[PDB]
RNA sequence: UACCUGGUUGAUCCUGCCAGUAGCAUAUGCUUGUCUCAAAGAUUAAGCCAUGCAUGUCUAAGUACGCACGGCCGGUACAGUGAAACUGCGAAUGGCUCAUUAAAUCAGUUAUGGUUCCUUUGGUCGCUCGCCACUUGGAUAACUGUGGUAAUUCUAGAGCUAAUACAUGCCGACGGGCGCUGACCCCCUUCGCGGGGGGGAUGCGUGCAUUUAUCAGUGGUGACUCUAGAUAACCUCGGGCCGAUCGCACGCCCCCCGUGGCGGCGACGACCCAUUCGAACGUCUGCCCUAUCAACUUUCGAUGGUAGUCGCCGUGCCUACCAUGGUGACCACGGGUGACGGGGAAUCAGGGUUCGAUUCCGGAGAGGGAGCCUGAGAAACGGCUACCACAUCCAAGGAAG
RNA sequence: GUAAUUGGAAUGAGUCCACUUUAAAUCCUUCCGCGAGGAUCCAUUGGAGGGCAAGUCUGGUGCCAGCAGCCGCGGUAAUUCC
C-alpha cells in the first residue's frame, strides 16, 4: 500500500479516495471508493521506496548517471517547438519539425513525423 | 438529508400515516446558510435541473435603493439592529430577506449634493471650505441657476430621515433573499413603514 | 336455455340442510398414436445461492507518434488503416418481483438634390463603444523503463506528448449611436431689465441574463405581480454569454503582387426563448373486514395568522412569536388483510358473487434500514461509503461481497 | 352380423433421401422409396340398486373383507363386496 503526500500517520490508514488524488483510477465517473493507504513517514516497514537525486555528485553509478536516454516523442504543439528550438517568426514551423527514424529489420527504412497543432 | 415533503406529517384527522416510499432526491436537504456580516464569501450550489443558485456565507455591501428620488447606489452595511421573525437572529448578526439593516449615508449624502446641491451631514460651518464648498456653486450660468434653483422645491426629505444623516447611518430593509441569491440589496425605510420600526426599536 | 333431482316418515304436506349436476383451476392418479397454438419456482421461504453471463460505444468530420500494418513514390506536417489512452455520450431505459402500502397507491377529471426538463425541431447567436488575435497558457494518459505484496478490473516512481480535458483572452464588427452631466451663439424683452431657443467643449452610464426599487398603462387573459417599453443601480474569483473547434469540393480578384482580400456545403457548438418526451406538486369524486376499536390529535406540529429559512417551486416543509384550534355514529382513530391499485377475468334472465402476483399502463423495492458523489434526470444498488443480518479468499499482514 | 375367403387405379403413423423453412438447423409443407391380415401397427378411464344411461349371468366371501359423495348392500342362494 504505497505512501501519500501528507499523510504523516506513520502506518496504515483508510482514505476515502475521490477521482484525481492518487492511489486510485475511478473506474467510472464521480465514484469514491474506500483504500487503505500509507502515511508520508519513512519507517522500517517498507518493501521499497523511490528517492530521486536533485544535485550530482561524483562518479559514474552504472547504469544511472550515463547513458542519457532521448525523449524519443518530440514536442509536437506550434508552442513548444516554438519552445526549445528557438524558431521565432517565419521560420515555417513545418520545415524544421522533429522526425523520429525507424529501423525494422525485414522492412525498408523509414522516418516518421506527427501531426501538427494550433 | 432532511426533505422537506409530506408524507412523515400527520394527516388532517389527527391520525399518523405510515410512508410507502423512501425519501427522494427531489426534496433535497436544508442546510441554512444563515448569511453574516464581514468581508464577502459566496459559496455555489447545483440544483436540479442544473442552474447554480449562489448562496451568501458573509456579506460587506449591497445595493439599496432610496425610493422617493429614485437613487439607488451601493453602500457597505455598519450593523444589524432588529428583525422580524426571532428575536435571537439580531445578536447573531445574521442577514436574511425582513431584517431591519443599516448601511451608511456617504452615497446618498453625495448625490442629494449633486441632484439638487443642498448642505447635509455638515451642521455648523466654517469647516467645510476648500474642498467641500466646491459641491454646490461650481460655476453655473444663468440657464443652470434657472434649472437648479426650481431643484429647491423637490429637494424635501421626511423629518427623520435627514435627522440620521446628521447621526451617520441609514436603517434600511433587506429586499433578496442571501443565502439563495447571493446578494443583500433592499430599499430604504422613510415614511410611517420607517415610524413603525423605530417605534418597534426604541420601546425594546 | 330465467330448468332442478335423491334424502327426517307407517304413509302426507312443509320448514330446512346435506348430497347429486354443470362450469373453471391449481394439484395429482392412470393412460397416451397425429398436428398446430401454446401457460410454465406467483401461492410456503422478498430464504440463501456455486459457476457462466446479462452494456458498453466511432464517422471522411475532438486528440495518433504502438513498424501494429501500409510503395516515403520523395527530401519532408500529416497516403490511409488502426489495438490502446485522454475526451464525449450512454449505463436513471429494459428486465425481475409484489415484501410492503386501505383516501396512500390507483382511475376519471382538472430614391440618393446625402456619395424544473440532456436530446429534437424553430428562432436568437457583429444589437454591448471596450499592446499575441496568421492562434496566448501549463499539466495529464496511452508509450518507454523501474517496482512492490499471496492476491483485487490495486497501482508507485522517472522521463516524454496531444485536446472539443482544463485554462486564458482579443483584433474585427465599429463609423458612430442612445440617456444624463456640463465653457462656448450675443440674432428675443438684453431697457438698469426680465428673457427663450437651438447647438455645443467635457465627463459619465450604455446589450441578453442575474437582484432590488420607481413611473405609465405594444400585444395578451371571466382574471396577472403576463410579455414588452421608460429609469436608477448590481453583476457572486468553487465567477453567464459574446465560438483561439474539426472536416468537403474548391473557385474568385490577384491592382501593393506571386502576397494577399473573398466566398458555398457542413459536423460539433452556444447562457437565452419556444417545442416535444416528461416529472414533481396539487383540485373534486371512488375502496375490503372490524365497535370483543368511541373518542382521537395538541410535550415530539396537532389546526390556523404574520415574517423568515432553505426549496426547482405552492405550503408548519421547517424555525420563531401569536391565536386554540382540528376529526367523529354521514363510523374518525386503532386493528386485520392468505390487500399492490387499474385495464380485466370466471360466471350470468335481469340483479349480481368471486378472482386479478401475472406480459398493457401507474406504484414500489433489489438481504435489512440509513447516507451520498457524479449527472439534466438516481437517495441508482449489474455506483459507492457505514451499520446490522448472511457468506467468500488468505502466505492471517489484509482483500471482496 | 359373425366364420369368413381376397384386393385393387386405398392410405396413414413408422424408417428414408432430397428440397424447403430458417441466421445456422428442427419441425411441419412437398416429394423416390420401403411401410397393414387376428390391418399383433391392439384405447383407455370410470361405472352397471335408486338419484343416473347400463345386469336379479356365473364363481368366491358370510356384518368378515370391503363398497358407497347421499340413501344404502354386507350375518353360507349378494342386481352394490373380490
Amino acid at each position: 500500500f504505497p505512501m501519500k503526500q501528507g499523510v504523516l500517520t506513520h502506518g496504515r490508514v483508510r482514505l476515502l479516495l475521490s477521482k484525481g488524488h492518487s492511489c486510485y483510477r475511478p473506474r467510472r465517473t464521480g465514484e469514491r471508493k474506500r483504500k487503505s493507504v500509507r502515511g508520508c513517514i519513512v519507517d522500517a516497514n517498507l518493501s521499497v521506496l523511490n528517492l530521486v537525486i536533485v544535485k550530482k555528485g561524483e562518479k559514474d553509478i552504472p547504469g544511472l548517471t550515463d547513458t542519457t536516454v532521448p525523449r524519443r516523442l518530440g514536442p509536437k504543439r506550434a508552442s513548444r517547438i516554438r519552445k526549445l528550438f528557438n524558431l521565432s517568426k517565419e521560420d515555417d514551423v513545418r520545415q524544421y519539425v522533429v522526425r523520429k527514424p525507424l529501423n525494422k529489420e525485414g522492412k525498408k527504412p523509414r522516418t516518421k513525423a506527427p501531426k501538427i497543432q494550433r | 438529508g432532511i426533505s422537506r415533503d409530506n408524507w412523515h406529517k400527520r394527516r388532517k384527522t389527527g391520525g399518523k400515516r405510515k410512508p410507502y416510499h423512501k425519501k427522494r432526491k427531489y426534496e433535497l436537504g436544508r442546510p441554512a446558510a444563515n448569511t453574516k456580516i464581514g468581508p464577502r464569501r459566496i459559496h455555489t450550489v447545483r440544483v436540479r435541473g442544473g442552474n447554480k443558485k449562489y448562496r451568501a456565507l458573509r456579506l460587506d455591501v449591497g445595493n439599496f435603493s432610496w425610493g422617493s428620488e429614485c437613487c439607488t447606489r451601493k453602500t457597505r452595511i455598519i450593523d444589524v439592529v432588529y428583525n422580524a421573525s426571532n428575536n435571537e437572529l439580531v445578536r447573531t448578526k445574521t442577514l436574511v430577506k425582513n431584517c431591519i439593516v443599516l448601511i451608511d449615508s456617504t452615497p446618498y449624502r453625495q448625490w442629494y449634493e449633486s441632484h439638487y446641491a443642498l448642505p447635509l451631514g455638515r451642521k455648523k460651518g466654517a469647516k467645510l471650505t476648500p474642498e467641500e464648498e466646491e459641491i454646490l456653486n461650481k460655476k453655473r450660468s444663468k440657464k443652470i441657476q434657472k434649472k437648479y434653483d426650481e431643484r429647491k422645491k423637490n429637494a424635501k426629505i421626511s423629518s427623520l430621515l435627514e435627522e440620521q444623516f446628521q447621526q451617520g447611518k441609514l436603517l434600511a430593509c433587506i429586499a433578496s433573499r442571501p443565502g439563495q441569491c447571493g446578494r443583500a440589496d433592499g430599499y430604504v425605510l422613510e415614511g410611517k413603514e420607517l415610524e413603525f420600526y423605530l417605534r418597534k426599536i426604541k420601546a425594546r
